[PDB]
């Protein structure tokens, strides 16, 4: 179960080049592999399973021995038209493999390929395999990255952000389209999803962005536009949060918090804590307590449990200098009991895995994120060193 | 970037020219005693991130609860990166903590 | 309703449904010029509360109540009975007429 | 002109030579510190419709 | 009971059971601001004291006890008989209302 991530990355980026060259009412149309779990199957069961190789000079079936031995299980299991992306210097030709050479590679001189291969079934349609099966010699992967970036500029961009804000996006947003349990169609209009990213401005960190080749300015690019905000001392700041998705959450929340408050909200000066606001029907009191135990002390709101109380929540707090003593370092509470706006606006509010909130303005700068690993935020938020 | 450790004192004065920090213990003093002298360097805070650098000029101690008091001053700022940028660019705030330098 | 008032209050509640002993007991944050005061009163139920003080009281008045644990030799016990509330504020320099 | 905005604070002492403001708030002062170094420069009024130019010459926190 | 309530004694045995006098009677040691104080009481059975003190009594109150040997002319020995305690609270202005 390699996964060769960077197969479906190649398969995608190929599409990519495509939906940038694709005519005005010519929409290409995509498969999620087996990889993906579909029970729907859509597009008449014609998923596309891939694979990468190179460091191969000249072809030749040593080079290509093991991926071809494990397309025979995938296969032996039971339309999966498996495509495989290679580069040879050399050869770029297309050619369907003959019987005698599927012979050559039933002549197994590793014994644990044997091993491998008795699990599959002898009974099979091995000429349905080779007619369905296709090899092809294409370009490398980082060069097509490289003359990919080349054409989304060519469209003409701010040179700035292409790099780090639009790529990513849309690599992402055809991801999505490949593997997506809900209602889909591949096809897809290219002329729309033009002006559809020209209007987002939202980044994205997900498992697919972490491997293609623009990571490492991904990161310092935000790193530098969020470093004037924080060097202040004295800012109200809000933050909302989606915990469905998001991996390992209850036991890396409460680092999160903490590294936070011992930086940011932890001394004199310091004369607005901040906010924390999660959605959904997530409990709070386990949090709240668990966080008691370190040390930290909440604002929660309420007098009575019964319902919030816009004014309390916002109060400003008592503080003493030698020695220091503060009342409360953070607030908690959920998005949906909160009702109503404050009497002063905020100056930042973050959102994490959310579309829309009705605090939203002119005034209020806005950043939003899109991320499944918290431990890659700090390194936004200047709270640790590397990744 | 390092651990820069427990802090020395608070700052008491600010100005472009001097910085006036002073210490409540003495057993503060006697620990860090032999990088307080003149010469060495300290470390003030200036914003939650940054850093300033300076130089001692002066010490000083006087009795009646006790009072030790340190002059120095300022030579640059310094950011977490390692971002090192000359000039006396931004006073520190009273309030703000001391740290010795590695 | 308290709130209303004017008056703030601690439940030694940390949001979940059991009390603490710890935070029931504790110093409040006093500023001299501006004055204020953090919490000015306590409540809880006896029920919930299970424990005993770090330290032992001094004046344990008690209404209409018999016994009670925390009951001890060192400690003054000025048990009462009354009928209605208005007599308290007599028997506490509050109110001067009966 | 134009919409100068909120100000910093007012004077406490003046003569043709040496002119002596003051401030007493933090936030103010964190959130203005950028321009206020030596060097820059200060508009104080001097009448309704007329205002005088400073430049900077020394600051103090106590 | 004492150390549990809050004060503090002096009982004069370096030790062992001996009761030296000179350690009993002396001086303590007393700060200004803020107020603290080593002893505040004094704890002697009398069998233990053997002898006498540098210096006389000012007052010397006896409680249920037909004489002593510290009487003398020039200190003055006042006497009582009691029943409980809290006669002697109020003879010596502790207790309002007898």
């Amino acid at each position: 179960a390699e996964y060769s991530i960077k197969g479906y990355l190649y398969q995608f980026l190929k599409y990519l080049s495509e939906i940038l060259a694709a005519g005005d009412g010519a929409r290409i149309t995509i498969e999620g592999a087996i990889e993906d779990v579909d029970v729907i199957a859509a597009g008449l069961t014609t998923a596309v399973q891939c694979k990468y190789h190179e460091q191969a000079e000249k072809y030749t079936l040593g080079k290509i021995y093991k991926p071809i031995l494990l397309m025979l299980e995938h296969f032996s299991k039971n339309h999966v038209s498996y495509r495989l992306f290679c580069h040879f210097p050399g050869e770029s030709g297309t050619k369907a493999l003959t019987k005698d050479d599927l012979e050559t590679v039933l002549s197994t001189k590793g014994e644990v390929l044997r091993a491998i291969v008795a699990r599959i079934d002898t009974s099979v349609d091995y000429e349905a395999f080779l007619d369905r099966f296709a090899i092809e010699f294409g370009p490398s992967a980082e060069d097509l990255q490289v003359a990919v970036l080349a054409s989304l500029k060519d469209k003409g961009f701010d040179p700035d952000d292409i790099d780090a804000v639009i790529f990513p996006n849309a690599i992402q947003r055809i991801v999505d389209l490949a593997t997506r349990s809900d209602v889909n169609d591949r096809t897809v209009e290219p002329k729309t999803f033009l002006a559809g990213l020209r209007e987002v401005r939202r980044v994205t960190f997900t498992r697919w962005t972490r491997e293609l080749a623009t990571k490492g300015r991904m990161f310092s690019s935000l790193r530098k536009s969020l470093r004037s905000c924080l060097a202040h001392n004295s800012r109200w700041r809000v933050f909302v949060i989606n915990p469905l998705t998001i991996e390992n959450f209850d036991d890396d929340i409460v680092r999160f918090i903490k590294a936070f408050v011992q930086r940011y909200s932890s001394k004199y000066l310091h004369s607005n804590p901040p906010l924390f606001m999660l959605t959904g029907d997530y409990d709070l009191s386990v949090l709240q307590k668990r966080l008691y135990d370190a040390g930290l002390r909440c604002e929660t709101g309420k007098v009575g449990g019964t319902d919030v109380i816009i004014k309390e929540l916002f109060r400003r707090p008592i503080l003493i200098r030698n020695p220091f003593r503060m009342e409360f370092s953070l607030r908690l509470a959920k998005r949906d009991e909160v009702i109503g706006g404050p009497q002063r606006r905020p100056d930042e509010l973050f959102l994490i895995n959310v579309a829309d909130d009705e605090w939203k303005h002119e005034d209020v700068n806005v950043h939003g994120f899109k991320i499944e690993r918290l431990s890659d935020l700090e390194y936004i938020l200047q709270l640790r060193s590397d990744y | 970037m390092p651990d820069l450790g427990t802090p020395i004192g608070s700052v008491t004065d600010s100005s472009p020219s001097l910085i006036r920090i002073e210490i409540s213990s003495a057993e503060d003093f006697e620990k860090y005693k032999s990088m307080l002298g003149v010469g060495q360097y300290l470390l003030v805070a200036s914003g939650n991130n940054l850093y300033l650098l300076a130089s001692i000029t002066g010490v000083r101690a006087t009795h009646v609860n006790f009072r030790f008091q340190i002059d120095t001053q300022p030579i640059g700022t310094l950011s977490e990166d390692g971002e090192f940028s000359r000039g006396s660019h931004s006073l520190p705030v009273p309030t703000e903590y001391a740290y010795v330098t590695p």
